[PDB]
């Protein structure tokens, strides 16, 4: 009494997946022997006919046809390889109540089980690696990575579903891309969105293409990593048509993911042989033919067929024609009760797809290298903790770390101006102590002594001045901040304002007496417009402090250390008018005293003795302040070299002014 | 002498998707009572058919397909109705040397002969819309075409095909889109994106939710134009559904005034078949025979689509004619009545039957539009002969279609022409007047009163206010005048005889005033030479200006002034300009250079006011001047530069402020010493 199994699967040489279906013939030998040894079936004996159909719709409906009407009734159909032959098959399969059960077919289109009712696999379906990915992702905290995908339906539905499997948890899908033949330009668009992990789905020949795009963008070595399929040939990066070395280069520790041929747990299985020996009896027995990922998968097939019709004879089958309906359902059922384990690992089936095992390697230097491996029935991960190597110590991270360091001013720097901004007001206290005790003798009363201290009272504040614009704002909080930029503003004005009152109050008297009370009326004239300037400024449109951020240059580091330098300014809204008109109203005013002072330089009156070296000193303070604004304006980004510059201007012409004006009298009275 | 059966294999669609086999049974039925009592059609044989309901699934249609080809008796042609049973059967006809004849298989799919080597189809691909479109943008000049499409593959075939299809003509299909279930964001994109002339590839069900979605977004109105599948039934956007929010006035606002095109699946005219019947004969015979009405039987306006394959089938038989001994082997009639259907081309009730060179057959095109909440015909189309039918009877709002895009007319701002004429005319008036002084003042240069004053300073000083004076007409014409060729040497006038002339005019009384300055703290020597001096200065600034960054003719553009009460044409208008590449640094300089100069001239011109020297006498008058010519030139320098818009108050400001410092510096100093010559002699 002989049950028959309609087996339908490629056999002829000349088709290319021939390799598939003479590969495991051995192994299903391996089973059916089996199964006529031990006894299972009984009084029944297992008969497995075999019919080619060449991969080609026509001639597999032709081979199916032949099958079922030049055949003996068959129990159940078995086989099915590529996707076009196993879909007509699968989808009619109901016409003569035939249950079907393949072990190749990976198309995840047969997952519908409102059209494919009687289809069964034993080999896990294309899409059965995104549950697995997103474990891997949850293990490294990889949550920001982008798809590119192959313009195939075949991968297609794989990017499809990934969206659905990741849907409802912490990933997020930062950058979508699509491609048909040039990868490089999707390439530069995932890099615009600075990914660092990246998932693409796409065949072998579309692999080398986006692997030299990856190496052209530097999308390789440290911060990036792809994850891309497994079932590519051995060997595969070396085609003959990009450099190679460089290809060698760009790919090194790519990971790929695929399923598992056989599982690695060294249990008994069902039929009492551990995967190990099972392995060695298949090698043993394909003597000639190259062996075929799929070899394992025929077998449990086998298997999940035989305990299947143990079950049906449970239930109770020469009277089975094709018309029988009750008796196709009942072995629907026990093939649908399948939970056994067998050498691929746990065969059992959630909705017609086998639950099963997922295999993670890396390319490590020549070839690639096992990593980790996914169980989807405890949905768990398991990551061989040391074969895993990265060329950076830690994972590379999926978005960039960016930490907007504020930008300082120099500490010793500042300290040393300000140690000679103390000596240089001491110099100054010094000289008005000297002009007000020698002020009843009669040298430093020719002299104007009142514009003289007005002089070194310019000169302090000033320097206080000096003190103040070099804060860097880091020392201090901001609304301290804010209000020492006001603060400095006034100090400075004013100490710059009355400082160069007086010197050209003076030269302004020279002239006019020689051209033929009121000199303190010229600089309080002065002091009003200043003062009224100030306010006008401070009233209408406060200064206040704002952050720039520069282009992101440096990466002192071989991490992925991307700083910010966030540099410190208090300006105004039109900030830049207020500073031209008050630059101009002085700079017009300065332009002013230095023509008085060449036009009156030749000129010797007794009732101001110190005309002459007022006038260099007005010479030094037109030149320095022309420099100093220059060198400030021209180096807004970096504080430490303009503060220094500007400090030394002010303090080299403050300083030599006031030498210039009061040292010759000292020297005269000391002496 | 005996009449011997010859059986056709149907597969008719009973029910499912598409259940065009409840009026495709009868059609058959009848065509075939017509083919037989006919004895001059196929006087030997006798024509059958064995069918079976396929109900338009794949699965359900591979039994009874099996049941055909392996149960005699022999069929010698098969006939799928549904879309994918065809493609099926198409595809595994080969194997058994059996030609398949469709009539409602619509795929574009259906057209590659690599994989259904013996197929034909009565039913035109989905494609066939294509070659109509394309005229119909040809018939209106359109060439930005957007689409908008349903995730579909018929769809998505057309559209790939469409793509190649415009790509002939030379057009763009600028903006695609596509949708599963919910078009909001595709319409939403699409007014974004300022699409025209769409085309729009879906279902009834979701026309519906995307014309309501449009009457949200109101792409609908004049400027756009929507291109729809005509199969629909004619009150689709009447037909209630509570899955849109959007009512019934308001599709019929939205849908109204769209084109549509739908393959002419009956003869419009009047003649007859070769079956001696009328289309209104044939819809009466067919209705008659029906069982139900013909607004419920599914598949009636596709009944002539099977009535003509069967009469193609029977006289490609007739041509053939050996046929009681078809084998399923043998391919040598296979390839014979393959000949006899290819080669095609007789008169049905749908009209002119012929297939192409793959197998679709090629047809009439019929393209409505609606009006008035009803469908009315505004043409037809053939594609073989590619003629298109006209009646003259569509309808735009303006009478003429709406544009493929908004052109954008690029106006010139003219600087006003009375104002430069009046201004010319002032300022050729006021040179007259620098001829006259110069004139007077070198006759009378051997009179002792002009004797004393520095005469040739006078006069360079008249030549000056001259140049500058003569730089107001290049300073005003632009291109309304010059055009864009020789504008260039333009600027370059402009530039030079300003600056030449400030330069002269200015340098002659500031080196008077350093002169009658520095005495007071004589001869002509240094007098010259500091005029020489600053012109050399000037001269050699402005060459500098030159060589490094030459002007030239830059264009700025405004912000978009449409006019109303006229047609979606956006005016844009640009104002002429001439610039170095870095004009505000360059004239920046310039600027600071020549405005200290008149401050410190009348700092001095001040400290000088009531000296007095005899070498120099009408020195106090000079200080009169530069006063006014320093106040005009500082109120008018940076106001140009505040106005570069607005050419016209710019020009106005410019010229002005020229004249009046011209004619006032050539009063001040030329009046008195003119009247005190005339009144004394
Ligand atoms: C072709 C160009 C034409 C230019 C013409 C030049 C005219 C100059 C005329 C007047 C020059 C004096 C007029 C002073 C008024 C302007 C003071 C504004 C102060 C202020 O609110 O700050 C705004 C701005 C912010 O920039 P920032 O970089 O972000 O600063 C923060 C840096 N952090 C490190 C904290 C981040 O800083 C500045 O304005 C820079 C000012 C530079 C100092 C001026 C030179 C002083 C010289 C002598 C001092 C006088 C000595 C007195 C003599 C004594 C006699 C005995
Ligand atoms: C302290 C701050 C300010 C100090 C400055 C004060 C005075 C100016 C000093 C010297 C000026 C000397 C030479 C001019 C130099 C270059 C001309 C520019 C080239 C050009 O040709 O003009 C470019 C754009 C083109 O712009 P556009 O395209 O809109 O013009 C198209 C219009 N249809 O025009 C404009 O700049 C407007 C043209 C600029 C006009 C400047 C005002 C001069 C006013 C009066 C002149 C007084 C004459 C002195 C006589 C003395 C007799 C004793
Ligand atoms: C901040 C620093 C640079 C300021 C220093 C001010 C210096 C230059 C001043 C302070 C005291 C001054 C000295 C006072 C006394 C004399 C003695 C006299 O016979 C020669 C000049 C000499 C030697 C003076 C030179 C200038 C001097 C040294
Ligand atoms: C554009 C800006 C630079 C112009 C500023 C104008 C300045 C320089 C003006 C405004 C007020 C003027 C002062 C007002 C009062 C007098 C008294 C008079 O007996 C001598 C001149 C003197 C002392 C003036 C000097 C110049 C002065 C300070
Ligand atoms: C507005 C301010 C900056 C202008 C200042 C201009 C100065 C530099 C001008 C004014 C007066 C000029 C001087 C006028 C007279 C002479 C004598 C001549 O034999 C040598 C040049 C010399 C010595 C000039 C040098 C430059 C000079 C000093
Ligand atoms: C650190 C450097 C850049 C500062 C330089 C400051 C310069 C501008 C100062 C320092 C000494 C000054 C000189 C002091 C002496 C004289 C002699 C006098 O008859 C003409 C002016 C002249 C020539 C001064 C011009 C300006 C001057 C040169
Ligand atoms: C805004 C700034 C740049 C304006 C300052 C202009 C400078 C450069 C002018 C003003 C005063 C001038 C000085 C006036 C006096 C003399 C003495 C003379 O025997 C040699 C030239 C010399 C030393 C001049 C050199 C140039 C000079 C320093
Ligand atoms: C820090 C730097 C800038 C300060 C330099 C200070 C300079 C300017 C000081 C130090 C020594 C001083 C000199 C000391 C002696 C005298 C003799 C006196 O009869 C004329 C002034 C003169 C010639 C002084 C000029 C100014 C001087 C040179
Ligand atoms: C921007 C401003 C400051 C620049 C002005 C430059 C001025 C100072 C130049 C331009 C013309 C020059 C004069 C040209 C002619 C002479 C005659 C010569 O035998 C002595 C120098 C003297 C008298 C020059 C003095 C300086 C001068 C007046
Ligand atoms: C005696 C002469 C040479 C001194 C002239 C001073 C000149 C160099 C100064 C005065 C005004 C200044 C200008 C002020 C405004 C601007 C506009 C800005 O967008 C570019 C810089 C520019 C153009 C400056 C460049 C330098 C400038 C032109
Ligand atoms: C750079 C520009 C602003 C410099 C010009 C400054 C002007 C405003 C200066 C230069 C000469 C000055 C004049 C010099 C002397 C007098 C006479 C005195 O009894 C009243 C003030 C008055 C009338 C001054 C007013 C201001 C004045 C005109
Ligand atoms: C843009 C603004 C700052 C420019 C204004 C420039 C100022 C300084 C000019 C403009 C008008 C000039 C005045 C015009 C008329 C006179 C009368 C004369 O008998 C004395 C000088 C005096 C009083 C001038 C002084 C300088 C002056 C006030
Ligand atoms: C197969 O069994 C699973 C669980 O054992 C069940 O969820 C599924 O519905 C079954 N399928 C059938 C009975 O067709
Ligand atoms: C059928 O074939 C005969 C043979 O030549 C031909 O005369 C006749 O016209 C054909 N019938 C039709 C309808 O063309
Ligand atoms: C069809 O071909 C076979 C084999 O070549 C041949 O025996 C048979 O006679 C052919 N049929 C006809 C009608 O010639
Ligand atoms: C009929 O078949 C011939 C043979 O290949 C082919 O060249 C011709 O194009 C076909 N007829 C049509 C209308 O395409
Ligand atoms: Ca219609």
């Amino acid at each position: 009494p002989p049950l028959s199994i309609m087996g339908l699967m490629p056999l002829t040489k000349e088709v290319a997946k021939g390799s598939i279906g003479r590969g495991v013939l051995p192994a299903v030998e391996l089973a059916i022997e089996q199964i006529r040894n031990e006894s299972l079936l009984r009084p029944y004996f297992l008969d497995l006919r075999l019919y080619d159909t060449e991969c080609d719709n026509a001639k597999g409906l032709k081979a199916f046809y032949d099958a079922i009407k030049y055949g003996p009734n068959h129990l159940m159909v078995f086989g099915g390889v590529c996707p076009s032959v196993t879909s007509i098959i699968a989808e009619s399969l109901q016409g003569w109540n035939l249950v079907q059960l393949s072990f190749a077919a990976t198309t995840p289109v047969l997952a519908d089980k409102k059209k494919y009712p009687y289809f069964f696999r034993t080999v896990p379906s294309d899409n059965a690696v995104n549950p697995a990915i997103l474990k891997l992702l949850k293990h490294y905290q990889w949550k920001r990575v982008g798809t590119l995908t192959q313009d195939v339906q075949r991968f297609s539905e794989v990017r499809n579903d990934l969206t659905g499997v990741l849907y409802g948890e912490d990933i997020e899908i930062s950058d979508t891309e699509s491609f048909s033949n040039d990868p490089c330009t999707s390439v530069k668009k995932l890099k615009g969105n600075d990914v660092r992990i990246i998932l693409g789905q796409f065949d072998q020949n579309m692999a080398a293409k986006v692997f030299c795009c990856a190496y052209e963008e530097n999308m390789y070595g440290s911060k990036y990593q792809w994850i891309i399929p497994g079932w590519y040939e051995p060997s595969w990066w070396e085609q003959v048509h990009c450099l190679r070395k460089n290809l060698l280069a760009a790919m090194e520790g790519y990971i790929g993911v695929d399923f598992e041929p056989l599982s690695s747990k060294q249990i008994k299985t069902i039929s009492g042989k551990t995967p190990q020996q099972y392995e060695r009896e298949y090698n043993n027995k394909r003597s000639g033919v190259g062996p075929s990922k799929f070899h394992g998968y025929a077998y449990d097939g086998i298997w999940v067929i035989a305990k299947t019709l143990q079950r049906a004879m449970e239930t109770l089958i020469q009277d089975f024609n094709y018309t029988d309906h009750t008796l196709g359902r009942i072995i629907l059922n026990a093939m649908n009760e399948t939970n056994f384990f067998g050498v691929t690992g746990q065969v059992v089936f959630r909705n017609g797809e086998r639950m099963g095992t997922i295999k993670f390697t890396q390319f490590q230097d020549s070839r690639e290298v096992k990593v980790g491996e996914y169980n989807a029935v405890a949905d768990t991960l398991e990551i061989i903790n040391d074969t895993i190597r990265f060329q950076g110590s830690e994972p590379p991270k999926d978005k960039t770390i960016i930490l907007e360091q504020l930008r300082k001013i120099s500490l010793p720097l500042y300290s040393i101006l300000s140690a000679l901004t103390i000596l240089g007001m001491i110099m100054a206290s010094a000289f008005l102590f000297f002009n007000i005790k020698n002020r009843n003798q009669k040298l430093i009363k020719m002299s104007s002594p009142y514009m003289n201290n007005l002089i070194i009272l310019g000169g302090m504040l000033s320097y206080a001045s000096i003190f103040l614009f070099g804060l860097d704002g880091s020392f201090v909080s901001e609304k301290t901040f804010e209000t020492l930029c006001t603060v400095r503003t006034w100090i400075l004005t004013v100490g710059y304002t009355t400082a160069f009152g007086a010197m050209f109050a003076k030269t302004w008297r020279v002239h006019a007496i020689f051209k033929n009370q009121k000199l303190l009326v010229i600089v309080g004239g002065m002091l009003l417009i200043d003062l009224c300037i100030l306010i006008c400024w401070q009233a209408v449109d406060p200064l206040r402090r704002t952050v720039e951020k520069y282009s992101m240059e440096p990466d002192p580091a071989g991490r992925d250390i991307s700083i910010r330098p966030l540099l410190e300014h208090c300006e105004n809204t039109h900030m830049t008018i207020w500073l031209g008109i008050v630059y101009a109203y002085k700079g017009l005013l300065m332009l002013f005293g230095c023509f008085l002072a060449w036009e009156t330089r030749n000129v010797s009156i007794p009732a101001l003795n110190d005309s002459k070296y007022i006038g260099m000193s007005v010479y030094n303070v037109g030149i320095m302040c022309i420099i100093g604004a220059a060198v400030s304006f021209l180096t807004r980004d970096q504080p430490n070299v303009q503060f220094c510059i500007v400090a030394l201007v002010i303090i080299f012409c403050s300083t030599i002014t006031l030498c210039l004006v009061f040292v010759p009298k000292l020297i005269t009275l000391r002496t | 002498s005996e009449r011997r059966a010859v059986y056709i294999g149907a597969l008719f669609p009973m029910s499912g998707g598409w259940p065009g086999g409840q009026a495709c049974q009868p059609a058959v039925e009848m065509a075939l009572e017509d083919v037989n009592s006919r004895r001059d059609i196929l006087p030997d044989y006798e024509l059958k058919l064995i069918h079976h309901d396929s109900k338009c699934d794949p699965g359900q249609a591979t039994k009874y397909l099996y049941e055909l080809l392996y149960n005699d008796p022999i069929k010698i042609i098969l006939m799928p109705g549904c879309s994918s049973v065809s493609t099926l059967v198409a595809e595994a006809a080969r194997m058994w040397n059996l030609i398949v004849l469709s009539y409602g298989s619509s795929s574009p799919a259906l057209s590659n002969r690599q994989r259904f080597p013996t197929f034909f189809r009565t039913h035109p691909s989905a494609t066939l819309h294509n070659p109509t479109r394309v005229k119909l943008f040809e018939k209106w000049g359109w060439k930005k075409i957007a689409t908008i499409q349903q995730t579909t593959e018929v769809f998505t075939s057309t559209l790939d095909d469409l793509e190649e299809r415009v790509k002939e003509a030379g057009i763009e299909i600028t903006f695609r889109q596509s949708f599963f279930s919910d078009p909001a964001v595709p319409v939403k994109n699409l007014k974004r994106q300022d699409a025209r002339i769409i085309v729009g590839l879906f279902y009834e069900t979701e026309a519906r939710k995307v014309f309501c979605e449009v009457y949200k977004e109101r792409l609908f109105g004049k400027k756009y134009v929507w291109f729809l599948i005509g199969w629909y039934a004619d009150n689709w956007f009447k037909i209630y559904d509570p899955s849109i929010n959007c009512t019934v006035d308001e599709m019929t606002e939205a849908v109204e005034g769209h084109i549509t095109t739908e393959i002419v699946m009956l003869n419009p005219a009047n003649t007859r078949s070769i079956s001696n019947m009328t289309s209104q004969e044939f819809v009466e015979k067919l209705t008659k025979r029906l069982k139900r009405h013909p607004e419920e039987t599914g598949g009636f306006q596709e009944a002539p689509l099977a009535y003509d394959a069967i009469w193609a089938l029977a006289l490609a038989l007739n041509k053939t004619s050996r046929l009681e001994d078809f084998n399923y082997n043998n391919q040598t009639i296979t390839d014979q009545i393959y000949r006899a259907m290819n080669s095609s081309s007789f008169e049905g009730v749908s009209g002119h039957v012929v297939f192409d060179a793959s197998g679709s057959r090629m047809a009439w095109t019929l393209i409505e539009q609606l009006q008035g909440g009803s469908y009315k015909k505004i043409g037809y189309y053939d594609s073989t002969k590619d003629d298109l039918s006209w009646s003259k009877t569509d309808k735009w709002i303006g009478g003429s279609p709406p544009a493929d895009q908004t052109l954008v007319i690029k106006t010139f701002r003219f600087l006003s022409q009375k104002l430069f004429i009046s201004v010319s005319v002032l300022s050729s008036l006021g040179i007259v007047l620098a001829v006259v002084c110069l004139s007077f003042n070198i006759y009378n240069s051997h009179v002792r009163y002009i004797q004393n004053s520095q005469p040739n300073l006078n006069n360079l000083t008249a030549v000056g206010c001259s140049l500058a004076l003569a730089a107001v007409f290049p300073l005003g014409l632009d291109g309304y005048h010059i055009g864009r060729n020789q504008f260039p040497f333009v600027c370059q006038a402009r530039l030079w005889l300003l600056g030449l002339g400030f330069s002269l005019g200015y340098g002659s009384m500031f080196t008077k005033i350093w002169w009658v300055h520095t005495v007071f703290t004589l001869e002509p020597w240094k007098l010259y030479a500091t005029v020489g001096l600053l012109v050399g200065m000037d001269v050699l600034t402005l060459a500098i200006w030159q060589i490094v960054d030459p002007l030239h003719r830059t264009i700025e553009t405004f912000a978009k002034e449409e006019p109303k009460e006229d047609i979606d044409v956006s005016i844009l208008p640009q104002l002429e300009h001439c610039s170095s590449r870095k004009m505000n640094t360059w004239l920046g300089i310039f600027y600071g250079y020549k405005g200290l100069l008149l401050l410190l001239g009348i700092f001095l011109a001040y400290e000088t006011k009531s000296v007095s020297t005899e070498k120099i006498n009408d020195h106090r008058a000079v200080g009169m001047a530069i006063y006014n010519v320093a106040v005009l030139c500082l109120i008018t320098a940076p106001v140009t530069m505040i106005l570069s818009s607005q050419q016209d108050a710019a020009f106005a400001f410019a010229s002005l402020a020229i004249v009046f410092s011209s004619y006032i510096t050539l009063v001040v100093l030329f009046v008195p010493k003119m009247r005190r010559l005339i009144t004394r002699g």
